[PDB]
């Protein structure tokens, strides 16, 4: 047995109703489901079971709904601590059981101009032997970017005073073997 | 109520590895329990289960007939045995206890299952690489950005701090990624105004502490 | 002709011992000197059984009684009387005693035995009445005053005529009649004994076995019974119909049945000459665990103790859909050898019974399970393998074994749990001109694992140069053709073989049966099967709260504790009714009758939760005792009880406990 999440990413700013589905490849019974968070860097916590039930210590906020192969996780008010990744679990159609895809509830805001930096490597990096590309693009939303003989980026998760998101691309060169950024808010490539 | 685990640390692929498990706050003979692991950047994906008493061991088919679970009661200890080790399960590893809700029907016995308690967890990272000391580089430069670049350094955690904890707006630090020698590495970026760069000294720390190197590197302006 | 009869007098209720009898054949099984364990229902023995008389005391306003009050049936009567003059005339069986049900009869009155199942309306003070006559100093029966009328009359049997002598007797009783009342699915069971006796009051000590008498076959329910008793009107006794009449002497005693292990002794000629009651006391206890009448000296904790269990239960997933074994087993054509068709058999309800009855089948052979304990062996899930082999390959089918068929064409393993079917089809599988339609794998390069169907078209290479897939010389195709024709040798004829495997998991029960369920009772000692599982305790409402597509939790000692029951998914927890391991401790009992009781691992404090409890109570680290007195005496050990105790039969003549 395996679940599906929608949808695959999600984007809403606090204060509105948030809401996730999960769907199934085989009938299954409505009392039989599970809701979890995780926060970066943290065990996940319970969150709802039963599809129908709370569990202790947790605000009301949190709702759920659906049967047959179709649920539904609904939350009223968003606040900062319901910002995670949320996972639907199935825990009595047994054994092997399994877990959600993964769904990243993050913020949106207003559209924001990247700054773009450029960094060559280090003369003593050469001396060294090693060669590498610094392409730095920084307080940016949204995340989407296209950057460009091999690449390897990084994206950190984001400032939660800011809402934004920070991105570096290493271009790894070796001793001898002798930027472009297109962005949804830019209307005008930009070039180093 | 809380658990703990242990045994995390650097193993060979191939090798084979003991995970412990200790619970307190509450009677342990009287629930069972799961080992759940999340991979790095992915979702969480069942491992193995174990009974109250040990007479129900089931396991993922994607590791059916690999892992080994077993329990002490007596001495409130879980261990898992892994066994025929693979370089995909470098991930991070929690156990938790299981727990239902009941419910009374017609004639029935219906139960709401889940798990409640979570331990922090313990990381197992699965490499042939050896270790390595950090190799510290700079990144010469309205505001602009300077940074230092930490490369070809084992296991995964790795410290950089800037000005020895004196600076903290602007910090980015990137989570590190594996590349094709095996090895991770990351950079780091402070940015500031350019006038308090000629008139303001900047320093990068890094501190690796499983090889114990504390490094201080300067970055020059080209 | 009801009457209600007075000047009876009060008097308190009497009870009297029954010590060893009551103890009657169970069965119809020919044995001959041999000793055989049963539980069924019988009186305990030393019982205080219910002591009734009819008399009528000397004197002024003397004691005058007329017992035949109505007493309660429950689970089976003994019954005993003491007579001289033939008082005790029969009874009457039912549950209101009215038309509104009915009731049976058996009485004797004077001339004849009648037995009769009818509705009748019973007298509230039923009884036979005999009239002397002075002139003629003659007894006869002049009155039967038992029920005022009979309708719908469903069994009537009359014995042959008699003259039975109805003279009041002097002295002392003379004759003990002997009666064990069943009432078992419709049929009324009736043992009985007679002896010559000499005694006023109680019952004699000798052992005798009653011999079954009769059993009816009425189907009625049966709750309560009385008894019917003849009464004496003479001139001695003027007054009226009520008043008129004197009770001759007799008694009768009523002990009730319940169930209990008995060990039971026939003899040369299958006569029971003794039994023990196991639950008496622990000497009984010690002679049941160890087969035997006679137990020598030693300490033995194998005894234990029984408060026994009163009913079983048996559960199972309410299934009643049919198992298409009937249609696999009498499908039209089937798949070959190498391509062994097969088919997963779940959700039903099984009919094995009629399948090893069948008469059609030229081999039925099994491993792992016999065909009677087949049907109460539960399963997950069923594997039913159907092929068609030649008659002498037949043998090859077998766990263990080689051969070609074996080796390349289906293999079993060496921990196989099922059964083989296999019959001779030679005029519904075979035809003239050959048959192309099963074939058989003869050349591969290797053998089959268990359980792997192959239908691979590599090409066998039986020389020195590859084939490279095309057919050449020295290049043979894997699979051959049999050609069967109805002509051939019985070893050619064509064979269908199907073999099911049944597959156990530690899962929810499937595919059981075929038994019915019954109704799950708790709190109480009963037997129990669940789902194959079998054990003898008390059932509680307990949580452990453990694991989905879970059935069964076990201790250190590898015993069951938790239970799931398929109708309910309940978690039932089991607790043993005993006390656990107590350890007897005896010097033979041709030798004394005392014995020790040591109780391992238990304190002196939770004993009390026949010896009812402490007291004189010696404590050892090795448990508590009862019966032995300590003395500051050292002797070499005799009995070691343990923990530097020992015991012995010794100085007054008692078991006494040392210290070396
Ligand atoms: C309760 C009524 C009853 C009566 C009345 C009797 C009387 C009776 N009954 C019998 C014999 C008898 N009567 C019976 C059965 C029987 N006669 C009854 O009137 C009733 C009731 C029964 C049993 C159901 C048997 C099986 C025998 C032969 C036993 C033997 O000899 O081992 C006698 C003549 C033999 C003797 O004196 O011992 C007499 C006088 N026996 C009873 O049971
Ligand atoms: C006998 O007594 C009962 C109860 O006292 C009564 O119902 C019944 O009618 C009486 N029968 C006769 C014949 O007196
Ligand atoms: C039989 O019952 C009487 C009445 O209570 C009681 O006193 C006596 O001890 C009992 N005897 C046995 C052997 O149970
Ligand atoms: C005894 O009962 C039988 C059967 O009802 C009957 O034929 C017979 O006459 C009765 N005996 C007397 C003395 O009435
Ligand atoms: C005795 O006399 C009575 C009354 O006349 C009679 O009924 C009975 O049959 C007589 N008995 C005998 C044995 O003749
Ligand atoms: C037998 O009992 C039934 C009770 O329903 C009654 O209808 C019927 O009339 C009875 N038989 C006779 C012969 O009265
Ligand atoms: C047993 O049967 C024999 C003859 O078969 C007989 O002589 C004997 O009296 C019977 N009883 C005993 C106790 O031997
Ligand atoms: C197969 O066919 C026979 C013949 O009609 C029939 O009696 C039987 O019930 C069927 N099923 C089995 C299992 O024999
Ligand atoms: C037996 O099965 C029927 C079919 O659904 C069901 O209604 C009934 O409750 C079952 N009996 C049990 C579960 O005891």
């Amino acid at each position: 047995i395996q679940l599906t999440q929608s949808p695959g990413t999600l984007s809403l700013s606090p204060g509105e109703r948030a809401t996730l589905s999960c769907r199934a490849s085989q009938s299954v019974s409505s009392s039989y489901l599970a809701w979890y968070q995780q926060k970066p860097g943290q065990a996940p916590r319970l969150l709802i079971y039963g599809t129908s039930s709370r569990a202790t210590g947790i605000p009301d906020r949190f709702s759920g709904s659906g049967s047959g192969t179709d649920f539904t996780l609904t939350i009223s008010r968003l606040e900062p601590e319901d910002f995670a990744v949320y996972y639907c679990q199935q825990y009595g159609s047994s054994p092997q059981i399994t877990f959600g895809q993964g769904t990243r509830l993050e913020i949106k805001r207003t559209v924001a101009a990247p700054s773009v930096f450029i960094f060559p490597p280090s003369d003593e990096q050469l001396k060294s032997g090693t060669a590498s590309v610094v392409c730095l693009l920084n307080n940016f939303y949204p995340r989407e970017a296209k950057v460009q003989g091999n690449s390897q980026e990084s994206v950190t998760e984001q400032d939660s005073k800011d809402s934004t998101y920070s991105l570096s691309s290493t271009l790894t060169l070796s001793k001898a073997d002798y930027c472009e950024v297109t962005h949804q808010g830019l209307s005008s490539p930009v070039t180093k | 109520v809380q658990l703990v685990e242990s045994g995390g640390g650097v193993v060979q692929p191939g090798r084979s590895l003991r995970l412990t498990c200790a619970a307190s706050g509450f009677i342990f003979s009287s629930y069972g329990m799961h080992w759940v692991r999340q991979a790095p950047g992915k979702g969480l994906e069942w491992v193995a289960v174990i009974s109250y008493d040990g007479s129900y061991k089931y396991y993922a088919d994607s590791v059916k007939g690999r892992f080994t679970i077993s329990r002490d009661n007596s001495k409130n200890t879980l261990y898992l045995q892994m066994n025929s080790l693979r370089a995909e399960d470098t991930a991070v590893y929690y156990c938790t206890k299981a727990d239902y809700y009941d419910f009374w029907s017609g004639y029935q016995k219906t139960y709401y299952y889940y798990m409640d308690v979570w331990g922090k967890g313990t990381t197992v990272t699965i490499s042939s690489a050896s270790t390595k000391g950090p190799s510290v580089f700079p990144l010469a430069p309205g505001t602009a950005a300077l940074g230092c670049l930490v490369k070809d350094y084992f296991p995964e955690p790795v410290t950089v701090s800037w000005n020895s904890g004196a600076l903290t707006s602007g910090v980015h630090t990137f989570p590190a990624v594996l590349q094709s020698s095996g090895l991770y590495s990351l950079s780091s970026v402070v940015t500031v105004p350019s006038s308090s760069l000629g008139t303001q000294t900047y320093i990068c720390n890094v501190n690796h502490k499983p090889s114990n190197t504390k490094v201080d590197k300067k970055v020059g302006r080209t | 002709q009801c009457v209600n009869l007075t000047t009876r007098t009060q008097l308190p209720p009497a009870y009297t011992n029954s010590f060893t009898r009551g103890v009657y054949y169970p069965d119809k099984v020919f044995r001959s000197s041999v000793l055989h364990s049963t539980q069924d229902l019988f009186l305990p023995f030393f019982s205080n059984v219910t002591w009734f008389h009819a008399i009528h005391v000397s004197g002024t306003n003397g004691t005058k009684r007329f017992d035949n009050p109505v007493l309660p049936f429950n689970d089976g009567v003994y019954f005993a009387s003491t007579e001289k003059s033939n008082i005790i005339r029969g009874w009457i069986f039912g549950t209101t005693l009215d038309s509104k049900t009915q009731s049976l009869l058996i009485v004797n009155n004077a001339t004849n035995v009648v037995i009769k199942v009818c509705e009748f309306q019973f007298c509230n003070d039923p009884f036979l009445g005999v009239y002397y006559h002075k002139n003629n100093k003659s007894w006869m029966e002049s009155e039967f005053r038992v029920y005022s009328s009979a309708n719908n009359c469903t069994f009537e049997y009359v014995s042959q005529p008699f003259l039975m002598d109805l003279e009041g007797k002097q002295g002392n009783f003379k004759n003990l009649r002997e009666f064990v009342f069943k009432n078992i699915d419709g049929y009324f069971k009736i043992y009985s004994k007679h002896t010559p006796i000499n005694l006023v009051r109680d019952l004699p000590q000798g052992f005798s076995a009653l011999e079954p008498l009769v059993d009816l076959p009425i189907g009625i329910n049966i709750t309560r019974f009385q008894t019917l008793l003849a009464l004496h009107r003479s001139y001695l006794t003027p007054g009226d119909s009520s008043s008129g009449w004197t009770a001759g002497a007799a008694a009768y005693y009523v002990g009730y049945l319940q169930p209990r292990t008995f060990l039971l002794k026939y003899n040369e000629n299958g006569t029971i000459t003794d039994a023990v009651d196991c639950a008496l006391d622990p000497l009984s206890e010690t002679k049941c665990t160890l087969k035997s009448f006679t137990v020598e000296k030693g300490i033995y904790q194998t005894s234990n103790f029984r408060v026994q269990p009163t009913e079983s239960i048996v559960r199972f997933p309410n299934i009643t859909n049919l198992c298409p074994f009937g249609e696999v087993f009498n499908a039209t054509r089937f798949a070959s050898v190498y391509a062994w068709n097969r088919k997963r058999i779940s959700n039903c309800v099984a009919d094995y019974s009629v399948l090893y009855n069948s008469a059609s089948f030229s081999t039925f052979k099994c491993y792992g399970v016999s065909p009677t304990k087949l049907n109460d062996l539960c399963f997950t899930n069923v594997y039913a393998d159907s092929f068609v082999i030649r008659g002498d390959e037949v043998r090859q089918i077998a766990p263990g074994q080689t051969g070609k068929i074996a080796d390349y064409n289906y293999k079993l393993p060496d921990d196989f749990t099922g059964c083989v079917i296999a019959w001779n089809s030679n005029n519904l599988d075979s035809k003239v001109g050959g048959n192309y339609n099963y074939l058989y794998r003869l050349f591969r390069k290797s053998n089959l694992k268990p359980f792997e169907r192959d239908i691979s078209t590599e090409i066998y290479q039986a020389g020195s140069t590859p084939c490279n897939g095309v057919e050449g010389f020295n290049c043979y195709f894997p699979l051959q053709s049999y050609g069967f024709q109805p002509t051939n040798g019985v070893g050619y004829q064509p064979y269908r073989v199907v073999v099911l495997s049944f597959e156990l998991l530690h899962a929810p029960a499937t595919v059981c049966g075929p038994k019915k369920s019954t109704n799950l009772v708790k709190n109480k000692c009963v037997n129990f099967n669940f789902n194959g599982l079998t054990g003898t305790g008390v059932l509680t409402e307990s949580n452990k709260k453990f694991l989905p597509f879970q059935q069964f939790g076990r201790d250190i000692a590898d015993t069951t504790d938790a239970v799931r029951d398929p109708q309910t998914l309940e978690i039932l927890d089991i607790t043993p009714c005993s006390f656990g391991g107590v350890s007897v401790i005896t010097p033979g009992t041709n030798t004394s009758n005392q014995v020790a009781v040591l109780y391992q691992d238990v304190n002196c404090t939770e004993v009390p939760v026949v010896y009812s409890t402490g007291s004189n109570v010696f404590q050892t680290r090795a448990g508590c005792l009862i019966g032995a007195e300590h003395v500051n005496n050292s002797y070499e050990c005799d009995i070691p009880i343990g923990a530097g105790i020992c015991a012995s039969y010794q100085t007054s003549q008692s078991i006494i406990a040392y210290t070396m």
